């Protein structure tokens, strides 16, 4: 999830 | 009788004393003091001074920072362009007209400003929707094997354009219409007078359903799923402190995004609903300006939420604003 979250600007 | 009708307009003030004038021809200082028109200009001046730099800066750093130019960021750029349509199509026009005390550009200009102001605000809205869809797709992985790339990003952008046109275009050609609004200095969709020749009633229903309810449902589903997925990942991975943080930060962002969407559109929705349910009651000019205040200010608070509160954009903005360091 982390990489995904970073990609979408949420984390 | 609470208003005064005219070929392309409706002035929420009674003409019993005969002082009402066409909002295209003479000041409207009988429906609000001159100072309130000043305050209206002051307010547009605020939204321009904040809304221009913030949204432009967004485009500018994207030109300067290779890393920002990724497909998932396309829709945020779109968002900033839309906010700019609001700033120049709507806010500047209204700064100008308000200082004259009426809509000096006439019925055709009413259509221009109403179109571009509506286009902008609708591209923005559908941007917030598409961005939620994309996030749902990428994080919740509802489609096995799917990899989000450039082409999907472009389709996401085009989709918003089309949904916005589906909203701003009709009143230019028969279905609803643009007329001056509230204090008569800016123009929007006529969502508050039954005007059968243009079919206001059904258009308002279509707006409510397709451009408010759907958007609201898609956003809740996607971000609801997203929060669920992130809670689950974290519960299955409590040995990871980072993951626990991501779950908190993500939940917080979602609450903020969703509350912000509500603040921006619920008032227009609530008012359009009321008027629809309480046919043609005494709705003053300053009262019709409240939902407008909420929607318009989003050209400032959206970029704060979606752009400034985004780590990458913020770092790049800081670097660009401090001449290249830090
Ligand atoms: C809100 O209410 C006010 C009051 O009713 C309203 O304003 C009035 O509009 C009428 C026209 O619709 C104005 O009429 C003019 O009066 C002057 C003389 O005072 C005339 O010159 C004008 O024309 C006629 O006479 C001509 C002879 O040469 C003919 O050729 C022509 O056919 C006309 O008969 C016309 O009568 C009236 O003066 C104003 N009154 C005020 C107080 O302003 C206003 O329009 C309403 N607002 C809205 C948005 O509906
Ligand atoms: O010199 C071009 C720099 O910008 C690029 O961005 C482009 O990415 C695609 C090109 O492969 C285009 O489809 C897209 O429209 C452009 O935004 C890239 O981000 C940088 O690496 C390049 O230096
Ligand atoms: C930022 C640019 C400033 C806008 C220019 C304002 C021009 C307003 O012009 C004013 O309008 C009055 C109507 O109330 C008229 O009596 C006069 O034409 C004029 O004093
Ligand atoms: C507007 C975009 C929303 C599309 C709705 C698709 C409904 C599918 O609902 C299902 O539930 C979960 C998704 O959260 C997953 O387990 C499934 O893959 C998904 O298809
Ligand atoms: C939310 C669905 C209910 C239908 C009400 C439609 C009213 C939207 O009206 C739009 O709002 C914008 C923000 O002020 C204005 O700038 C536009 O000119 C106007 O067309
Ligand atoms: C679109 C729907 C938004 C989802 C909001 C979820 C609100 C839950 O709130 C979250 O989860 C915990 C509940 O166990 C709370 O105690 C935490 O403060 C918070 O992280
Ligand atoms: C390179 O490092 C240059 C950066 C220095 C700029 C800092 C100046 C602060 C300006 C703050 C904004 C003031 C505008 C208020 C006017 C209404």
């Amino acid at each position: 999830i982390l990489e995904n979250l970073k990609d979408v600007g949420l984390f | 009788m609470n208003g005064t009708e005219g070929p392309n307009f409706y002035v929420p003030f009674s003409n019993k004393t005969g002082v009402v004038r066409s909002p295209f021809e003479a000041p409207q200082y009988y429906l609000a003091e001159p100072w309130q028109f000043s305050m209206l200009a002051a307010y547009m001046f605020l939204l321009i001074m904040l809304g221009f730099p913030i949204n432009f800066l967004t485009l500018y750093v994207t030109v300067q920072h290779k890393k920002l130019r990724t497909p998932l960021n396309y829709i945020l750029l779109n968002l900033a362009v839309a906010d700019l349509f609001m700033v120049f199509g709507g806010f500047t026009t209204t700064l100008y007209t308000s200082l004259h005390g009426y809509f000096v550009f006439g019925p055709t200009g009413c259509n221009l400003e109403g179109f571009f102001a509506t286009l902008g605000g609708e591209i923005a809205l559908w941007s917030l929707v598409v961005l939620a869809i994309e996030r749902y797709v990428v994080v919740c992985k509802p489609m096995s094997n799917f990899r989000f790339g450039e082409n999907h990003a472009i389709m996401g952008v085009a989709f918003t354009w089309v949904m916005a046109l589906a909203c701003a275009a009709p009143p230019l050609v028969g279905w609803s219409r643009y007329i001056p609004e509230g204090m008569q200095c800016s123009c929007g969709i006529d969502y508050y007078t039954p005007h059968e020749e243009t079919n206001n009633e059904s258009f308002v229903i279509y707006m409510f359903v397709v451009h408010f309810i759907i958007p609201l449902i898609v956003i809740f589903f996607c971000y609801g799923q997203l929060v669920f997925t992130v809670k689950e990942a974290a519960a299955q991975q409590q040995e990871s402190a980072t993951t626990q943080k991501a779950e908190k930060e993500v939940t917080r962002m979602v609450i903020i995004m969703v509350i912000a969407f509500l603040i921006c559109w619920l008032p227009y929705a609530g008012v359009a609903f009321y008027i629809f349910t309480h046919q043609g009651s005494d709705f003053g000019p300053i009262f019709m300006t409240i939902p407008a205040f909420f929607a318009k200010t989003s050209a400032v608070y959206n970029p704060v939420i979606y752009i400034m509160m985004n780590k990458q954009f913020r770092n790049c903005m800081v670097t660009t604003l401090c001449c290249g360091k830090n």
